[PDB]
């Protein structure tokens, strides 16, 4: 029922938000995301040089 | 042993290391022959007794 089509035509809206978060500060650390980690289960580990 | 794997071919395979490095050095150092021979490089001259 389009009536006024200035404030409260069209209810429900989204209220101008988006799906997406922006950190304004760069604060990622691609080294360690680069260096992969191994598993170790025991607890005796050796290693040789 | 654990990283060591055994005594013979660890220990092997590290004097063929060393043995490399000291070859690549003795050839790299500068050292003329001196080999007992007198000439007789070529002229194949079986070893001549006395």
């Amino acid at each position: 029922n389009p009536t006024l089509f200035v404030s409260y035509d069209q209810n429900g809206k989204k209220l101008s938000f988006a799906n997406w978060i922006s950190v304004l500060s760069p604060q990622d650390t691609p080294f360690v995301s680069m260096t992969g980690k191994e598993s170790i289960n025991q607890t005796i580990f050796s290693w040789q040089t | 042993n654990y990283g060591r794997g055994r005594e013979l071919m660890y220990q092997l395979e590290k004097k063929g290391k060393e043995i490399k490095r000291d070859l690549e050095k003795i050839l790299l150092s500068g050292q003329a022959r001196t080999d007992v021979l007198a000439d007789q490089y070529l002229t194949n001259s079986a070893a001549d007794p006395a």
